[PDB]
């Protein structure tokens, strides 16, 4: 058993008499794949980083009686067992500075780009407690959908729990990913999680960072196949440290997170290593313990944030922090305990339907397949105002489906509904890659406001008529600035619309 | 009777025994110990108690002080091991241990086992064989070799 | 090579099957893979490394046969934990997993040696390029674009033709070369193998490449080892050539051996009795794949899909690590369709409409729509039969069976299976097909005609007779 | 329990309750909440603002962050004072936060225990806990033990 | 009987295993337990299965034997 020394038994043979020597560094008896049974460094600090041969430091969570062992991200094979330990006094900390927006880095913050520049301050541990209740300020801060049904379907205030949920190979790395673009010139600071990703994704991604040349407003770290899970296990927690430098900087941010589960069972592989009993699918009982830790992080502070780090050079003001969940489903199985505990956990929900994807419809998501408790607080008196019919049309088009089956059962009242629903259906369209004007949002109101449906009746002519429409904007586009600027609903302004309907008569 | 478990214990033994050169002495210690272990009324009591100190003390206590300091700290190992219950097995091992160095014994051929210390297989052995002159004793031999040859024989009858 | 003198030994500690339980000096120490010799009665054998166990006793591995061994046996060791001769001379003759020349030719090969461990390029190190390839593939070349250097995925268990569909892979692969590339196969069948050898002879192409080929019944330890054979194999070339192409076999077996040994290691399986690090092993293997600025490489890959359980976490690591891939329909197969791929399934990340222009993206989209539809009503029929068929729908359905039926065409090399030959195909001609079909241009067109058929001109000749 | 849903403004209902506690009676009543969405508290603060329910304001802490054991454990805490006022014989009411969020709780308990996962890791005390609750509340000879519903439900049917 | 349509629907005699399966909330805990009243004459004594459910059940139940009368049987 653990004793096993026998040779040190010779040592201990009489040395059971005398020991009383506490090294900072004990020999590491034997290893498997980075994790080693080990003895020494008599003093213990739970979850203490521990320096190694080479720079590496490691850590073990389990207080293990009479001996303990641990693993570290890195080359595990170089090492040789029973080496005098290298004690590391510090629990792990991560560098904290606000200047990285244009550059990305290894888990160490080691720029994988190899920018060579280093703009960061100090170093700080990855995980930490969240803010007190009521320290949070509720925040109405809207956000820019770019999928009309994204905002129209759902409003966005700063800080909320995102969902993405949808099948593997559904597009949802670029259905997932394609989302990230609408951010663009937003100006809020952000990062995107990467779980284990294939590099080419990274590269082409960078190219896209030519596509949106911007690329420097915000940075994101990465995970790759070589990566040590420990890297992952902290990797969400890792980013936690940083975005805390924005909210903690008083700034407001969102950080993408996706593909956790990969990390998760990886943490199971830890448990196997832990030789510790997991739950179903080898799932750690932790689960929502972890998800508790990381997931627990996001907030929009209140003027409690008036208490700041500097608390305060005031700046008595409230910070807010949002982020992006992405979920994935094999066969679309809701039973996923991950989606279960998680599902329970999520504040608002997003499902992508391989039907419309299978329809090849530009969107794959289903109305009511995705819902968010946050609701329309973010929706603007105009935006909030004009947006109602969606559900019914949803219902309607959905409900419309009902009689489609019984062929030819219905009259024109129905046909006017159904037609209208086909029409709205059409009205939904989106590019694979497009920016959103959101003055363009105003556009939709016409179909509501403007009859607009009878007009451009032809499928082709409806569709094209969208483009033609968009063009006609150039003819007159003064107020849009004000519009874009105003962000408010003026009855008087509605005149400008009514007259615009003429430009519809004008534009075909 | 894990007894394989003996080695790390058992091994350090010979070495300490080597190093300590006690094996006369250590051998004594072992004799003494197995004796102590044997004690059955004691044995009932022996698994009785949780506190290891209590046993190191009490065991060591009634012991008659054949103990050694290396064997005190070390006995403390076996108790700290908690595995100590089965210890006597090691003596057997220790025997082989002691035996290992230079020893020899014998298997009775058909009668009784000389256990002669003869280190040359089939030679020092042969030396014993010739050394009979012990050729006298029957001790079931004839029934054995006649019955065993007879056994190969009926074996061939079967083969026949 | 150099002695490798003395080194004494571990004694064989315990007989656990092929698992190597044996014990060496205190100082005696390996790497997590390191070079050990031991002569069986017959021959020197070697057991690859142990992870880490104490007492000079650690475990170890073998490509050899365990039986007939005596315990406590002394065991030798070689300095070079792994040494893999790296030649360019190799293209002549195949070799053992040991690299022992598998052809009858003895080969001096080359002194440069390699080892299993290999590593990936820097973030900036590789090159990324859009160059692509198009061929007689009726759809997939059409249905999907293929960039240069791209690793094509094979979907499925075998029986799918995975060897014979794989044989198509040979064909098109065989069809176009315009370069130097090499592929091999392992844990695989000989009739194929020796055939590819005889036909390789006949081909006489072997100069261009040689490949050690592993055998199905082979011992695991080798099987495990074979990947390192792959990586090292590339390493010379990637250095040597900037460019390469290949193909990959039975990676199901890869998983299979790997899991198989896991608990043998005294480990608890990953789920479905998978092996706990199996993914790590995968990120290892796929990670082994690379194409660099200095050089790029292409190959296409196959693991037996176990049983068409898509949930297969094996299949997960597939799509996950997947680069390119294809799928096959045992209904479509079952449809008796010779080509038999899951078209609706397969997809090209590279496919871009902008790249593809609109006509491609568009048209493809349209067919996709049709599929959606025929799938879509397929229910309604099955329920109701067709009696109620909405006119328009009914029409589409015609276009449907027709279009499915339409995809199929002959292949020149294919005359083996079916005596019927076939031909290479021209993309533009396809583009035409897109329209006329989109048109349904030939209204009287025969359905039976369309299947396994030639061009609209050819099918027009059929159409004449047929 | 109250079958209920979001957007209902059920808080309005709750207020009416308290108002009937001091109005209809002497409520001497407090609300329980745990593991919940941060928002309502501010609203509750707002509401505790809006209300005089600040009189009488006990704030049951409501966060989920705690150890699942810590979280789950809150009951007896919730109990002991109503035990005072109902034990004062005084009419006493208290609001209950989560029902099958507490189900999730008791499970997370048994699992955390390393006590063998029951069927689907079923929680051991579901009867002992559930009926421990039962054991808590009755019209008691001293005073009735009156308490508000908790609605949290595993899928909320 | 205790239940007309069941009586008619099924006969009953002593010693025979009877089975019952039914929805909670109705009438389940209630069930026909009132058919204990059906005993009336109570020629054969019987004992109610007791399960840990409710002191209240215990209570209104006590009250119920009362309402019927009498439990001393
Ligand atoms: N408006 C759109 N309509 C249809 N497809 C789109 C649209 N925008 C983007 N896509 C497509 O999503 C496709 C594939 O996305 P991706 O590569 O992420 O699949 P994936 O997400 O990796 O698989 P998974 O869905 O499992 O993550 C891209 O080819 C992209 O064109
Ligand atoms: N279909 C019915 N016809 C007549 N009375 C009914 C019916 N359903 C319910 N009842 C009334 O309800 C009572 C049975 O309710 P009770 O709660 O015992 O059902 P239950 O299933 O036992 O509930 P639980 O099992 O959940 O305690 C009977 O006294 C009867 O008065
Ligand atoms: N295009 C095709 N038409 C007809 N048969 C095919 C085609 N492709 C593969 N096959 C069939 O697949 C069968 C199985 O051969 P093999 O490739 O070993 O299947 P697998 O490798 O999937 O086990 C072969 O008999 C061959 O006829």
């Amino acid at each position: 058993n653990s004793t096993e020394i026998s040779e040190l038994i010779k040592q201990r043979i009489a040395q059971f008499n005398v020991v009383s020597e506490a090294h900072n560094e004990g020999t590491i008896v034997s290893v498997s794949d980075g994790v080693i049974r080990i003895h020494g460094l008599a003093d213990a600090m739970q979850g203490e980083m521990i320096s190694l041969p080479g720079n590496r430091y490691a850590i073990a969570l389990n207080l293990e009686r009479d001996s303990v062992g641990a693993v570290v991200m890195g080359p595990y094979a170089d090492l040789a067992e029973g080496m005098k330990v290298k004690a590391t006094g510090r629990i792990l900390e991560v560098p904290v500075g606000r200047g990285l927006l244009g550059r990305v880095v290894n888990t160490l913050g080691a720029p994988i780009d190899g920018k060579g520049p280093l703009d960061h301050d100090g170093f700080s541990a990855v995980e930490a407690i969240a803010p007190g209740v009521i320290e949070r300020q509720s925040v109405d801060q809207p956000v820019q959908t770019g999928y009309k049904a994204v905002d129209s379907m759902i409003p966005i205030g700063r800080g909320q729990r995102e969902l993405i949920i949808g099948d593997r190979q559904t597009g949802k790395t670029a259905l997932a990913i394609d989302a990230i673009i609408n951010q663009r010139d937003s100006g809020i600071k952000a990062i995107y999680v990467a779980i284990g990703q294939k590099a080419s994704t990274i590269s082409n991604v960078v190219r896209k960072l030519e596509e949106h040349g911007a690329l420097a407003n915000t940075i994101v770290v990465v995970a790759t196949a070589s990566e040590s899970a420990a890297l992952q296990y902290l990797a969400p927690y890792a980013g936690a440290a940083m975005g805390e430098y924005f909210r903690d900087r008083g700034e407001d941010a969102l950080i993408i997170y996706d593909d956790l589960s990969k990390q998760a069972v990886a943490y199971r592989q830890i448990s196997l290593l832990l030789r510790r009993p997991p739950g179903r699918e080898a799932f750690p009982g932790d689960v929502f313990y972890l998800h508790s830790r990381l997931l627990e992080r996001a907030a929009r502070v209140n003027a409690e944030y008036v208490e700041a780090f500097t608390k305060g050079e005031v700046k008595g003001k409230t910070g807010s922090l949002t982020a992006l969940p992405i979920i994935e489903t094999q066969a679309g199985d809701v039973s996923a305990f991950v989606p279960t505990n998680v599902i329970s956990i999520t504040d608002g929900q997003i499902f992508l339907e391989t039907n419309l994807f299978n329809a090849g419809i530009r969107p794959a998501v289903n109305p009511g397949i995705s819902v968010s408790r946050v609701g329309g607080a973010a929706q603007t008196k105009i935006m909030k105002k004009l947006s109602g019919g969606i559900r019914t049309a949803l219902a309607q088009y959905r409900e419309l489906a009902a009689f489609s089956q019984f062929a030819s059962d219905l009259d024109d009242a129905t046909r006017n509904q159904l037609d209208h629903g086909q029409k709205v259906t059409e009205l939904l369209k989106q590019k694979q890659y497009a920016p959103m004007s959101v003055a363009q949002q105003s556009l939709v109101l016409f179909a509501a406001e403007r009859g607009y449906l009878a007009d451009v009746e032809l499928s082709k002519i409806g569709s094209f008529e969208a483009a033609l429409l968009a063009y006609v904007d150039r003819d007159h586009a003064p107020l849009m600035q004000e519009i874009n600027q105003t962000g408010g609903y003026n009855d008087e302004i509605e005149g400008k619309l009514k007259g615009i309907l003429d430009s519809f008569k004008a534009t075909q | 009777e894990f007894i394989t478990v003996a080695r790390p214990y058992a091994k350090a033994a010979f070495d300490f025994a080597v190093e300590h050169q006690s094996v006369e002495r250590w051998q004594d210690m072992l004799a003494f110990a197995a004796e102590v272990t044997k004690n059955e009324q004691m044995a009932e009591l022996l698994s009785g108690a949780l506190a290891p100190e209590t046993l190191a003390e009490s065991f060591i206590a009634v012991a008659g002080e054949q103990l050694d300091e290396n064997g005190q700290n070390l006995i403390r190992v076996m108790a700290e091991n908690g595995r100590l219950n089965a210890l006597p097995d090691v003596l057997e091992q220790f025997i082989h241990l002691r035996a290992v160095s230079e020893a020899t014994a014998e298997v009775d051929v058909i009668s009784a086992a000389a256990l002669s210390e003869q280190q040359l297989a089939k030679i020092s052995a042969a030396m014993e064989k010739r050394l009979s002159r012990k050729v006298k004793l029957n001790a079931k031999i004839d029934k054995s070799v006649m019955a065993g040859v007879i056994i190969r024989a009926g074996d061939m009858v079967i083969d026949g | 090579h150099h002695h490798h003198h003395g080194m004494a030994t571990g004694k064989i500690v315990q007989v656990i099957g092929a698992v190597v339980d044996v014990e060496f000096p205190q100082d005696a120490v390996p790497r997590v893979y390191d070079a050990l010799e031991v002569q069986n009665g017959n021959e020197r054998l070697v057991l690859e490394v142990q992870q880490q166990l104490g007492g000079g006793i650690v475990r170890t591995i073998a490509m050899g046969s365990s039986d007939g061994l005596r315990r406590g046996l002394d065991v030798k060791d070689l300095e070079h934990p792994i040494e893999v001769p790296v030649g360019k001379a190799t293209l002549g003759r195949i070799m053992n997993v040991l690299g022992e020349p598998v052809d009858m030719k003895g080969e001096i090969g080359e002194e440069e040696r390699w080892a299993i461990h290999r590593a990936a390029p820097s973030y900036e190190e590789l090159s990324n390029s859009q160059e692509l390839l198009e061929t007689g593939i009726k759809v997939i070349d059409l249905m999907a674009p293929f960039a240069k250097g791209g690793k094509v995925g094979l979907f499925g268990g075998a029986g799918v033709g995975k060897t014979v569909n794989m044989m198509e892979l040979i064909r098109n692969i065989a069809i176009e070369h315009s370069g130097y590339s090499v592929f091999a196969g392992v844990g695989e069948r000989t009739r194929e193998g020796n055939d590819f050898y005889h036909e390789m002879t006949d081909s006489n192409v072997i100069d261009k490449v040689s490949l050690v080929y592993g055998q199905m019944n082979e011992p695991p330890g080798n099987r495990l080892r074979v990947a390192l054979t792959g990586l090292t194999m590339a390493e010379k070339f990637r250095d040597e050539g900037r460019d390469v192409l290949l193909f990959v076999d039975n990676i199901y077996r890869y998983t299979l051996a790997g899991t198989e040994v896991s608990a043998l290691l005294g480990r608890m399986p990953s789920a479905v009795g998978y092996q706990p690090t199996l993914a790590e092993e995968m990120g290892v293997l796929q990670e082994r794949i690379t194409s660099t600025k200095t050089g790029s490489i292409t190959s296409v890959q196959a693991v037996y899909v176990p049983a068409d359980d898509l949930t297969d976490p094996s299949p997960a690591t597939t799509f996950a690590h997947l680069d390119a891939t294809v799928v096959l329909s045992r209904q479509i197969a079952s449809l008796g369709i010779y080509p038999a791929v899951d078209p609706l399934d397969s997809t090209s990340r590279q496919l871009d409409p902008l790249v593809v222009g609109q006509e491609h993206y568009d048209t493809a989209r349209g067919v996709q729509s049709i599929l959606q539809r025929y799938q879509e009503l397929k229910d309604i029929i099955a329920i109701l039969g067709m009696d109620e068929l909405s006119e328009e729908d009914k029409l589409v359905v015609a276009r449907a069976r027709k279009i499915q039926r339409f995809l199929s065409q002959p292949f020149f090399v294919a005359e083996v299976f079916t005596g019927s030959p076939g031909k290479y195909v021209s993309l533009k001609d396809t583009i035409r097909g897109f329209k006329g079909i989109m048109e349904g241009e030939y209204d009287h067109l025969p359905e039976q005609a369309f299947y396994m058929v030639g061009s609209i001109e050819e099918a027009v000749e059929k159409a004449k007779k047929l």
